[PDB]
Parts: C-alpha cells; structure tokens; sequence
C-alpha cells in the first residue's frame, strides 16, 4: 500500500550539493504532505520541516532554514531534499515521512550521506569459494569480496537479484582510506556448483559494473 | 470546530465545543437546522462526512460520530450534518438539547428555544402523517451542494489556555502549541505583547495574574456571539450555508371527509376531525359573509347557503362548492 | 526550544505489560501536542504506531495503545512480544514544529540463542595476482549479538592486519559480522596455517584453512 | 416475518420489516397492541420467544431481540411479543415510533396514530397510579395461549428482488433463491411466465426492464394493506391473535376525598383534585336535576340538596348520599 | 440499601431496591429530590460516591453507577446522589420513572407523582432559559456537607427469604446468612421463636407454611412506608438529609420588552411575550384599581393612566412607572 | 450454478494477521449469503468457525472474526497461531442450496522441527511359516512432513519390493509413514543385512537388522 | 459453617481456555458472596486476581475474568499461558466471615524440559577437623520437577547416610534439591570414590569426586 | 506500589507467645483493613478474621477467638498477629492480606511458625569449593553448607546480598533433631577465584553471624 522509497546513499566532498528523492506510493500525494527528518549518527531523531504537497510551501525547522531546500516533482509523486554547500557535519541519514493521523504514520527507508573528501577508486571484486578440500554438508556458503573503493555506495546482488534468500550483505567499512564490503550466500549443496551462482556489483561513482561467477577452486 | 459557552451544559454553563447557537424551528417538516460551534463532517484533513471533529483542549478530535443525540421534549432524529451545522427532525419542544458521546463522557449541550411544527395546511397537527395531500411546505434540504446563502466566517479571537502558564521553578512559564502566537504579560511589568515561542516571566510569579492567550488564526471560525473578536481585522472566510430553506412539498396533512347533510338552503354538517382543523367558507354573494373556526372537537355545524352558492374548505382537503337553490 | 525526554532503555519479558513515557520540558503533555510514537527496527526501518495521542496507525497490532498518564504521553505494550524489541521514539507538536525524544531502547525476552555460522575463505587467485591476499571470515546468524573473533596464523595469534566489523542486525533479528586479515601475496605464501576463531555465548568455533 | 413500506422510516418511506400497521391505542392501561410486519418470537425453527426474526434480503434473520424500542412522545415499555404482534405499555402520543437495533444499524420504523390513555373512571388522569380502587378496565393480556379471535393470514404475493437480475456478460441473468418460483419476462419478447431455476434472457439486456419476482409461498404472511396480493388464490392460514382485549381490573384511579361542609339544605364543598375529575349528582326527587362538570381546578362548589336526599360522586370514588332535612 | 415494593416496576408491582418514595417536585429549578430505597454513594465500606450499592438477595451489590436513568415525560438529568437520595434535573411529568442498568437486566422502578416547574417570576415558562434576570428561587443543593434537617432512620424489620427454607431430605430446612437472627416456626408445632444458626424443622414439611425471616439489624434503614416495622424498639439512627432546599438565585426568566405607545392619559401597549406572563399594575391613587392577566397570546392592551401615575410589571422584568399628565 | 472462489494457499508466521477471502461468481457477497467458514484439520476433522457472516461458533478462539470486505466474505485471524495451520473452506447460501469454496491451505510458522523415530522389525516367525517375510519400517513424529526412505539389502539398494505410504498427519501435527519390503521366506534366508534408511531435514537415520 | 468446593486439579495446554469453578455447600453462589480468586505461585507467593465476582485486581492480565455460571462462581483463563501454572483458591463471603475453597492445582503446557545442573562437593577441611565429613550434592534448574538421586561409595550403592530434600520450585519455575551423604571423619578417609547420580527425564548424570 | 512485608519465620516451644508483624506499603493504611489467613501445611487456606485499621476493632473467625489477638502499630502501618499459649498444631504459615475490591487484592509473603520443643544450637558454616582438580567450564558453582542448628530460622546471603543472581538457597530440613540448610551460587569462571565470594549466615536464636569466604582447595 504506502511505500516511500528513497534514493540510494551518497558520498560528496565538502562544499557540494545533493538532491535526495522520496518517491511516494499508495496514497494521493496531494492530501498528505512530507516531513523530512535527520537521524544523525549519534544524536537521535530531528524534524527538519514539512512541505505542503498541495500548495508547495515548505516550513523549515530553524536549524535547517538556509542550506536546506524542499521541493517536489508533484507530477511523479516525488518530494526532494536538497542540501547545498555541504558541511562535513551533515553526515547522517535523512528520512521522508508522511504526516497523517495527528503525527507521522509511515517513514521511508533513509538515504545516508557521507560528506568526505576523496578521489574515485573502482572496487576489485573477488570470488570467495570454499576450501580446496571436501566441504561436504547439507548446504554450502559462497562469498563475494568487494575491496578498495571510493566513495560510497556500491550495490550487490546475487544472480541478478533472483537469489535473495540466505544472503548476508555486510555494511561497507572504511580501511586505509577506502571502503570494503562483502557478502555471503548459502544454498543447498545440490545447487552449487551444479547451477551457476554469480555476484553482481555496481559502483555508480566510477561507472563500474562487475559480474563475478563463483568457481570451484579445482 | 469552534468552542463556546453552553448555557446549561448538563450542570450549568460549561464551555462545550457543541455550544448551540441559531436554533431555527421555523420550518414545517418536523425539522430544525442547528449550528454547533463544533465542526463535524470530514476529519481535520479530507475524509468521510460521517466522522466527528470537535475541540478538546486547544486541539481538535476528528473521530467517529458514533452516538450523536439531538433531542427536545423527545429524542430527535438526525437528518444530516455539514460543517458546523446539523439538520435534525425534531418534535415540538420548549427547549433544544444536543449531545454526542465521546465514549468516556456524555458531554452534551442544551439550550432554550421555542419550537413548534405546524404543517402547512388548515389542519393543525402535531406531527407529519404517512398519507394525505402534498402541498408547498417550507423545509431544509438533505444535501450539502449548496450556495443559496453564505454567512461570514472570519477568524477566531484569542482563547484562554492556562495549561500553558506552567512554572519555571520560581517564575510562571508560558509555552506554545506549535509555534502559535501567544499574547502575554502579567499584572506586574514584564514582556508586554507576546509574539513568541515558549517564554518565561521575569517579574510576576502567580499563574493567576498573567495573559494565557492563543492567537491561533490558522483556521477561521463561525462568528458566534459567544466568540471574542479577533481584534486585528475582518479577515476573509465567507462561507456558505448547506441547509437552505427550500420549497419542498411535504408529505402533508389531510382531515377526514365531512358528512354532508341536506336541508333547505342549509348545510347541516356533522363533522369529526383528527386534529384542530381550520374550516372556512365564502358565501359567494357580493356579501361575502365568511366564517372561520378551528375545529378539533367533533361538531355538527350549519351554513345558511344562499341561492347562488357557497364553498367549503375541510382543512387542506380541496375546496368544495354547493348549489343551494 | 522544547526538550522531549524518554526512558533510555527498558527490558521486559515476552507476555509482560510495559509502559514507555514521553515528557516535555515546558509543561504537561496535552492532546494539543498530538503525541506520536515511532518504532525503529534494525536496518533504519521506521513505522508509525500511534498519532494524535491515541490513534493507532493501521496494521499495528492492538497490543499497542497510547494515552496521557499524568502530565506525559505514554505507549503501553500489552503482552509485549519478542518482535517488539526495538527503539521507540516519541514526537510532540509545539504549535509550529515537531520535537522528537531521544528514543527508548526496549529489550524483550525471546528468540532462543543461536550459534554463529562461520566460514573462512582463502585469498582468491585473481587477488594473488595483485601481490595481495585477504582471508575473509564471515559470521552470521548469531544471537546474542556479541562475538569475539581471533585470528591465528601458523599457531600464532595475529594481532595486526585484522579488522572486524561491528555486529549488524539481520532481518530475522540475529546478527552478522565479518573479519578480514590482509597479508601480502608474500606473507601469504610464507606462513601455512590460517584460522579464524569465533567465541560466542561461551562456545568457540575455529575455522581453519590449509594452503 | 413480512416486510412492507414504513411511512417515515427515519428519513422517509423505506421498506422496513417492522413496518407498523394496526396501531390500537384503544385500551386504557397505558398499553398498545401493535403489529409489525416482522414476526419476532421463536426463531425460524423452534426456540425461545425472546429471539428476533425479521426479514433481511429475501431471507429471515432469526436472532436475539437485544435492543427493541417501541416509543411515542416518550419511550414505551414492552409488555410481550407473540408472532407478528407486540404489546407495549406506552404513554399518550400523537404518533407511534418503533424500532430495534440489529447492531450495525438503528433500522427503526415510525407511524402516525392518535393515542391516548384515559383510565376507566370519572378521573381523567394521564397515567396509571400505584394505588386507588380497582374497576373494570379494558386491556390486553400478557399471554399467548389465546384463541379469542383469529385474523386471516394467507400467502404473500410476489416480491421484487433485482439482486437476482445479474448479467450473463451480455444478457440479463436471473437466478433463484433455493429453487423458488421466479416469475419472469422483460419488456422485449423472451420467456413469458418464469417458473424456473436460474434462467438467462435471450432478448432484453437492461436489468431495468425485467420481472424480478419471487413467488416464494412456502410461508404465509399477515394480510397487510402494504402487501401485494398473491393473485392465484386465497390460500389457507387462518391464524389467531394473542393479545385479545380482556376485562382486566386495572389498578386504577382515585381522586382525593372531598371537604364536606354543612349549610341549610346546601352542601358547600371545598374541593381539590389531583386531575380532572368528572363530578356529578342526582337530586333524588322525580325532578332529577343532575349536574356534570369535570373539575381539575380546585373549586368550592354548591348543591341545593332537597328534603329527600342527594347523591355525590367524587370521581370513581364511590357514590355518597346525604340527608338534608 | 433498603428494598421495598415498587408500584409499576416495568410489568407491575415488583420489589425493587430502588423503590421510589418521597418524590418532591416542589422546587423551581427543573430539579427533583428523590429517595430510592437503595443507598448508592460509597461502597459497602469506604470509597467513591460515584459507585452503586443496591440490594440483590439479602445482600448488597456495591459496584459502579454506570447507567443510571431517572426520567419522566422526558429523560431527566442527574444532579447528584448522596445516601438513599438523588437529586436530578427533570422536566414536568405526570409521573416519575427511575432506573439504572445492572448490566444483565434493566431493573427499573417507576411511580406516580404530579410534577411541574414554574420558575419564580411572573413568567410561566416550562423550562429554565440561558439568560434573564436572577431572583430568589427555591432549589436543592449539589452538595452533601449538609445537616439542615435529618430524618429518622432506625432499624429494618425482618424480611422474607424463602431461599433459606430448603429441605433436609424430608423436613424443611432453614439456614442463616452469617449467623444472622432467623425468626422461625411453622403452622404445625415446632421451634417457636428462632434465634439460631441453621435449624431443621421436626414437625412441618412444606416450605409454604413456615417463617422465613431475617432479623439482620446490623445496619439501619430509611423508615419507608413500604417497610415492615422492627417490632422490638425504636433503635437509634437519626440521619441527615443532603439535599436541603436552599435559597439559590436561579438563572431565571425574562419576558421580551413591551412596545410603549402614547395616548391621552392612556397606554396602548402592543405586547408580545415568549410564554404566559402575568402582567399587573397599580393605579397609584388611593383608588388602587389594579389589574392582573396572564398573557401568552400577543395582545394590544390598554391602561387608563391617571394624573398622578401608574406602574407596570412586564413579568419579572422590573416594574416601570409612568407620568401621564 | 454459482462458483465460490478462495485463495489456494496462504503462508503466515505466528503472531501475524492474515485475511482469507471468499468470492462469488454471480456478484458481491451480501449478508443474505450467510457466509460460513469451516476448518479442516488433519484426520478429516471439521469444525465450524463463523456463520451468518460474522457469528463465531461457540468455543472458537476470538482471534477469528468474519466480515464482508468489498464484495466478498472475509475471515481474519488476528494473531495467527501454529495451531491455525489447516484448510479453511467458505460456504455461501444461494436461496435454495449451499456452494462451498475450494478451500485455502493456510500455513503458520511454528512447531520446531522434529526428527523421525524409526524402527525396523524383522519378519515374524508365524509369517516365515507362510513362506513369506516382510520387514516393516515405521517412521513417526517427524516434521516437516517430508521424508525419503531407502532400503538396502546386504549393502545393495533394494529397488523393487518396497512400498512407502504417504506421510499422514498425527494429532500433535507431526507426521508418520511406514515402508514395507516384502521378500519370500527364501529371499529372506538368503541375504543377511537389511537396513531402512530415512532421510529427514538433512540428517539420515539408518536402522539395520541382522538375521 | 459453609463449605466452598473447587476442582482438585486441571491440566490444560498453552493457548487454551480453561474454567475453574467454586461451589458453595449452602446454595447457589450469588453476587452477595463477592467471590474472590487468589493465585498461589511457588514460594508462598500470593496475589489477588478477581474480587466481588468480576473485578480484576490491577495488573492482572486480561486473560483472567470471573463470573457466575449456573449456581457457582467461575474463573476463566482465556489463552492460558505456561506462567498460569499454579494453585487458584476461591473465597466466598457469608455475611460475617470468609470461607476459602481447597484450591485447584492448574497445570499448563509449556516450559521446555531442562536437565539438572549437578555439583558434588567434598567435605570441607574445617569440618574434617570435627571428625565429620558431609558430601553435598546440589541439583538445580531441572524440569519436570522429579529426580532420583543415588549415591555410590567406592562402587557400592550407599543406602544409609543419605538424605535428599524434596524438589522445591525456583523462581524461573524449574526445581532444585540437594542430597547429603554424611560419613565420619574416618569413614571419609577409608573409602576412596564418591559419586552422586541423578536421574532426570531419562538421562543420568553422575558427578564423582576423588579423595 | 503495595508491599506487605512480614516478619521472618519463628521457632517456639509449646506454651510460648508470638507476635508476627505485617508492615504495609503503598496504600493509606486507614482506608483498608487487614485479613489474617492461616495456610496450614496440608489443610489449605482459612480466614482467621479481619481488623478495622480505622477504629481498631478485630473480628475473629470462631476457630480463632481466644488465643489469637490482632493489634496494630497504626502509626507505622503495621498490623500484628499474636498467638498466645502456642499449641503444637499451630505450625503453619500466616499471611496478612488487604481487603479491597469486594475481596482480597494483595497477600503478604507469609511468616511460618514451627512450634517445637528443643534447645538452642548454633550452626556450623562450611565452605563448598570445587574438586581439587581442574573444574574448567564457562562458569563455576560454589556452595555453602549451614549444618546442625536449632531452632529456625537462619538467613543466608552471598556477598552481603549484592550477589543474588544465580543463587539457589535450599529449604532447611530437620535431621537428627537439628536443621541443615545449604546454598549454591554460580558465576562466570573469570569472577572466581579472582574476585572474592563470601557466604553470609545469621542465626538469630543464638546470636550467631558467620562470614565464610569460599577458598580454592589448593
């Protein structure tokens, strides 16, 4: 029914601008305006303002009057947050939210911004296959290591997303100035290596797409 | 949903959101159009006429209509609500007595108003029947798609809310609803206007000597006599009335037929009505010689009919005519 | 210019009744504050529970009810469930803006413990072609969500080279984490026995590779 | 449980199963016997008078009586139900207004009928007291084991049900309840009688030009004026009435005693009733010289008593007598 | 909570705990003070006036007041309860009709009593308005902290309880509540007083020929006429009345202003009231020549004013005065 | 001459709210169709839940409620339980007869897995007196209810002679099944090692006899 | 001089609806008897549930309701829980005193079995300084609450000297018990192998000491 | 909120008197009187009477009119039961209870009396440390044996009561004319013997207090 799906997470060096979209589904856009909330890493939840999706007038919280600008692609049921002249302390997650029932009833997924200086490094995608010997159980765990990229984000799927059950994707972590991510997938021992299992990785900032099929070590 | 001072609010004069003004027992069809100060109808936002928004606190409460009760001498029948305004089929009553049930409390409102329901016709019933002739009564509509009149509805004035004036551990502490405009000072000398967020009070201490006000004119009101003026201006907000009085033909009265009896140039009429019936005639000579009498008690009457003719009006039953040569 | 305050953490057991409160620094909370309650489950997952003090969002179990108790807004979970373990935030309206509380972390007894599923992978060969080798140790489906990961190259506790992520909550409400041990193509070829040891709710699991 | 056309069914003329016919405010005991077109009592099959079967759809709904309301100017008091028929203790009222609560809806029915309750006696009360003399009133029974009269109750005629006339994706499609007899044709030429299972309609297409009928005469009805005749025949179904008017001695009226005052062959009587009391006398000479006057206002009266005697009747209080030599 | 014999307890004479005695429609403010035989108020022990203790069985039932209903011609409005006694704002009514809802049953009680509400003033309204002058009415209080009178409340007499008289498999078997004093014998010769625990009965067998009595005088009662005397003694228990009649100034009546019209030493007065208004005057000569007439129908009247003056009293509107030279 | 349609299968988890619907091919379902809901538990066990659209049979938990949603009759299970896993059938009245829907198989998360209890019996001797021998392998109390039974005479997978029943639901809601391997008095006396191997939710259980 | 009677024991399963009754020997129970229901959990732990027939004490789950059914007072547990396993007593008022019923022991399915935790301690030395030695065998956290404790000195079942307490209910609703084997300073020094064997829901646990 | 905490359990030889206190918390003493109930070892629950904590008048059940006397330290919110000329068949547990809501809503913990002839013997407190060898698990169980005392009761805590989690105290049992009690405590293997663990035992009848630290056997 109601889905507010947000853009993916960006990386931006200080000074830049970002436009975060919120695409609304399930309601009539026009009778319910949008709340923009900032949940800062430590600090907790904060109201950034509200936009009248009918007239188009924004209210900003005083903390947010200035670099922040709400707007909407009415026509497509999108509300957008734009933060100009990005300050380093704006790294946090921003949620769109529907104001209804004397409060807020639905929240989006969040779009996380990491304001941070750094060039652009494409990831190296490495297959993780089991040890050279044996590996005999009722199931089997394969993996995919996405190493040394910048900035965030990368997306990772298994078999173009048709294999989602039994998957653990591990949050990217910064190490020596670069991000590293990994994912595991577990399937029955009959599936692999009988049927092909492929790691799909995209790094938008570098226009890098890598498809890596997990092959047996021998 | 405006809130005003109900006059005999169960106990005595409360401030009910359903404070009754402008009772109109002026139609014929058993109906009264009423204005609550409460604006039931859609919710705060957009849906379902059959929900229920009154004021609780400074705040609305846009919820279900579950257990409305208009009543008078007897319990009335709702007809329809729109806006501040309800139409309800009532019997006669010295008063008018309104009330819903929020669920935790009865929370009613009551008022004086002389009510009657004459149906249109020479029959003085107390109530509309199932049958009889139709004829042009005055009556209010069921509907809302209505513009035939509009009443001024500009802003509210301020309102009191001493829930605001808390204490800052030694000083009296005002707050704000949502950033609304709170108009503030105390008998002592401190902040003199008040257009603020949550202020404190340097000078005075007692809650009972300060200006707990709410200039909250984001939504206009009905211009009740039980409203304090918004002193600034005649803001806009011309707003219609739903329940226009219309020329409905009420299902209406009819009195039982007469017993015509002949005599020499004379109508004996043994007569026997249901209710008080205004009978009247017109001796069609240039000498009119008419007669009028409400008849509720069965009565054998007489009429010296002339040569040229007489006519005879048994209530709103059609007029008869008679050759008495 | 108002401060909403909430309990920091509350612990209950499945089947109990627990009350969370929301206090305003300016005065008693009233119906014109339209108390809202929002729940945050792991993964930045937000849902609204109650609005306008006591209106339950649609599709929110009835075990959840809101009200004003004394001078504060309250959320009562009647028959708390294991699934209710999350962060609950209250929001209060103040005539022109919203102020959110700090949130209450609620813990509910349930979800029987679950041992981790550990897997250690060898450096792939395309990566050994870079003059680098990274042993990945993945640990998933463990609960409680706290582990100790220790690496041991050739019998000797490595102590530099490793990085272990922080336990992240999976969907089923169990946790996961991975640890990396980066060597050089060369360090790789030198030593011979690698092992990733994971300690969880007292049992140990060692996964060793042999080059 | 028959269904007919209620005249002012909350809004206006609906078709309520509790459509009120034959209001009888003809007894004395505050009681009215009413017929709903609905047959409450036992269920469809066999149990518990205090359950509730009206018609919803073509179908009954034999469930609990939970929230019956007969009412008039005030809410009445139920006395007993049996069959189509209810007895209820009501006050006077210009109308009669009946209704239960199914639970999702009020679903009432209302009607005009002139009601009064004179108690038997020379006192014109408005209501029965707790005390006073007993004397022979007219009144209806509590009970059911009753045969003193019976009203004709033969079949129903057909009824409309356009829920039947669905569409067969281009043609209008009739169905049947349970194999009941559906009497069918359309303005166009197609099947002309209809005694069938679920038919289609070759010729016409519009639902609004076809005969959605239900000859479902497995259970007879009351012969309401708001019934369409079952054209075929006067089927059997002679059926009793429960609530016979019986010669109960109502707990009944009594007017406060008089103040007898002597004068010379003359009764001054300072008098002070509760309610309008018909006083009357009989000067026992062959010259009767009686007097009658309803007394509601306290009044000192006079009576020229003669030598032989007079008698005196303070309401249904027994007749007095007086020697005035 | 005493239990007595209600006169028309829904059906007929039951024994309701809320048996109504001492109806007092003697004040002016729309109010009646009533005594139930039931003692609502606190519980059996110590808490919360707004709970509800009547007698069920020999026993109390001290529970919530949830759905009280006093009513008359219309439903009344409760004012307050204390002890056996309730104050409620009622309209006029030929009767008085009281009742709560325990929850499984309606369980009401009803009574005859002539009720009216004249407001104090020369206006004969039917109901108190929202506005008008205040003037010294008679009325009962809201409160309980009241000693202005006290009524005797000594013990109960015994009461029947044939639930006691069970059977000892051939003999009729009495028991006791809690060791209470059961006063016992049968038509046959057996135990002749009964001050006992659970006895048997050697001689008689039938339950219907024995003395099922409860001397349970641990709590006194109101001295209802529908009480059997406790034959032993006038025990103590002098007990106050809460609802004293007090000299409240009712919010009260006012009749619309007159239309003064001049003539030569003569006041034409086109006049148009709301309700029947007692007008009266005093030609201030030593010849008084006053006039009185209730006016409900609008009427142009006349007053031969003299040289020295006249005064004029449009209802409880203040007296006017006039120079007509 | 009317067709009632119901969802085919629905899967939920303990604690959730699930709605089953009942659609009529002739038009909207109305209160004059007196929607009935019936539940079938294993063993041809029928109970009535709701009748006349929303009347709950007596002794049917309150988590069950019926109603009309849109133009169809609906059954809502509020707080579905593991015990609610069964087939739900709706019935609609059509003026003279009843039409039953196809039923909805509902699956509710719960009942932790349970391994089978396997027993292999030798041919009794009274039966070896008939010149026949039948090895009975009984498997009870397993859940999920799916198994693989493989027989192995003297080390060699028998492949003819065996018959395995279909898993049947026991009362506790676990399953059972038995497999038969019929030999001849003679085949019996020939070979020497019999074994019934049962595979269930990945573990294997082998029960061998020795003649 | 009145006798309140209650069912002796009732067994139910989690999720069921169970009714306990309270009968008076003098006649039907009525609202003037103000039926009270009290629960006794292990450890002499009393709480009041219902009073005045149907008033639920505050903080007593709603699954509990009281009423009069027929001529007796009844307590219904709607959705009995494992936690409800206890003794329920009814009390009736009789104009001047209270009479308590015998209580109903209610058993509710739940609490998966739990093996005992056994520990055997040697005689301390300060005690061997008294010319006495007492081996203490402690057994805690077992459920069902029934065990068999057998001692074996040097391979031989001791049969005199031991004392085993009765299972006592712990807070978590599991049980505990301890067994003592008293020897003499001397008996102590003589024999060499002591062992405390605890048998619980079929498994055995032997804890041996070696002097 | 409401706590009725009772005195501890006594031992008394036939003929003696006992005063059992009931200290009330959470309510206003004065508006709720006290029920005294006897739950005799086998027999079940019995009402002993009720005391009007407002006036002070007691009601006794007929079974209890005589040796039993209710009184109250009003001032301290205490109600008390006194049983004089103790009979041997008075061993049982006595509960105080609050009468409210047309019944009883709160019950106390109970005070158990054991009427029994016997002198006064102080307990011997013995530490129970694990076997001399090994004992290597994730946790560890220590114990404390309180042997040979009379009469009841003894109280036992661990580390002055700061260590209550993971404790099992075992009800005292009569053996050869004397009571014996024991307790176990289980802690993580890192806690002991690193941190001190001490058994605290009091025997009021003999004015004996013993603190015994659990020491390793070697």
């Amino acid at each position: 029914q109601i889905q507010l799906v947000q853009s993916g997470r960006e990386v931006k060096n200080p000074g830049e601008t970002v436009k975060i979209s919120c695409k609304a589904s399930g309601y009539t856009f026009t009778e319910y305006p949008m709340l923009w909330v900032k949940q800062a890493p430590g600090k907790g939840f904060r109201w950034m303002g509200l936009i009248y999706t009918n007239t188009g007038e924004p209210t900003y919280a005083e903390e947010f009057k200035g670099r922040f600008v709400f707007s909407l692609e009415i026509s497509a049921s999108t509300a957008y947050l734009q933060i100009n002249n990005l300050t380093n302390e704006d790294t946090a997650t921003y949620f769109c939210v529907r104001d209804y029932f004397i409060s807020l009833d639905y929240w989006g997924q969040g779009t996380t911004l990491t304001v941070s200086s750094a060039k652009t490094t494409a990831p190296s995608v490495y297959p993780l296959a089991p040890v050279c010997g044996g590996t005999t159980g009722s199931s089997v765990t394969l993996g995919c290591l996405v190493k040394g990229y910048f900035p965030e984000p990368v997306t990772l799927t298994w078999n173009s997303g048709s294999l989602s059950s039994g998957v653990h994707t591990f949050p990217a972590l910064l190490q020596s100035g670069l991000y590293t991510l990994s994912s595991s997938v577990t399937v029955t021992s009959n599936t692999w290596p009988s049927q092909t299992i492929t790691c799909n990785v995209a790094h938008p900032a570098s226009s890098t797409k890598v498809d890596k099929k997990i092959e047996s070590r021998r | 949903p405006y809130i005003a001072d109900c006059p005999n609010c169960g106990h005595s004069r409360c401030d009910s959101p359903i404070a009754i003004e402008e009772v109109r027992g002026d139609a014929h069809a058993g109906v009264i159009r009423i204005q609550t100060s409460a604006m039931f109808g859609l919710k705060t936002d957009g849906v379902d006429l059959a929900y229920m928004s009154f004021m609780n606190g400074k705040t609305q409460k846009s919820i279900k209509i579950d257990n409305l009760h208009v009543r008078t001498s007897a319990p009335c029948s709702l007809v329809s609500h729109h806006g501040y305004y309800i139409l309800a089929q009532c019997p006669p009553g010295d008063t008018v007595t309104v009330g819903f049930h929020d669920g935790p409390n009865r929370h009613t409102c009551t008022v004086a108003h002389k009510v009657e329901f004459r149906p249109v016709g020479r029959e003085k019933y107390r109530h509309p029947p199932e049958h009889g002739v139709e004829l042009p009564c005055n009556r209010y509509t069921h509907k809302r798609a209505d513009q035939g009149h509009y009443v001024e509805m500009h802003q509210p004035g301020l309102v009191a809310d001493h829930s605001l004036l808390s204490i800052h551990s030694a000083k009296v502490k005002i707050t704000v609803p949502s950033g609304a405009q709170v108009k503030y000072y105390c008998k002592c000398p401190d902040v003199r206007e008040g257009i603020t967020s949550s202020d404190h009070t340097t000078t005075c201490t007692d809650v009972k000597q300060c200006r707990a006000y709410l200039i909250d004119n984001k939504k206009w009101v009905y211009n009740s006599g039980r409203l304090p003026r918004g002193e600034g201006d005649t803001f806009k907000g011309k707003l219609h009335v739903p329940f226009v009085p219309v020329k409905a033909k009420c299902i209406a009265t009819l009195a039982p037929e007469p017993l015509v009896e002949h005599k020499h140039r004379t109508l004996i009429l043994h007569l026997h009505p249901d209710h008080p019936t205004l009978l009247t005639t017109r001796s069609l000579g240039s000498d009119a010689n008419p007669t009028r009498q409400w008849i509720e008690r069965p009565t054998t009457v007489n009429f010296t009919v002339t040569g040229e003719g007489l006519e005879y009006t048994w209530g709103n039953h059609p007029p008869k005519r008679v050759w008495a040569q | 210019q108002a401060v909403v305050t909430q309990e920091s953490a509350l612990t209950t057991s499945p089947g109990e009744t627990v009350t969370l409160t929301c206090r305003s620094n300016i005065g008693a909370v009233t119906s014109s504050n339209c108390a809202n309650w929002v729940q945050e489950k792991p993964d930045h997952f937000f849902t609204g529970l109650i609005g306008d003090t006591n209106n339950r969002r649609s599709g929110v179990p009835a075990r959840f009810s809101g009200s004003l108790i004394g001078d504060k807004a309250a959320l009562t979970i009647t028959g708390a469930q294991t699934e209710d373990e999350a962060i609950y935030f209250c929001a209060l309206w103040y005539n022109n803006l919203w102020v959110f509380g700090g949130g209450t972390k609620l813990t509910v007894l349930g979800q029987p413990k679950s041992s981790p599923s550990v897997t250690l992978f060898p450096p792939s060969s395309e990566e050994l072609e870079t003059n680098k080798a990274t042993l990945v140790c993945t640990i998933t489906d463990f609960y409680p969500g706290v582990v100790t990961v220790d690496w041991k190259v050739d019998g000797t506790p490595v102590t530099q080279g490793m990085e272990t992520t922080q336990p992240s909550k999976q969907s089923n409400n169990k946790y996961m984490a991975s640890s990396y041990l980066t060597l050089t193509a060369r360090a790789w070829e030198r030593h011979s026995s690698y092992s990733c040891q994971v300690t969880h709710e007292g049992h140990t699991v060692e996964k060793s590779l042999s080059r």
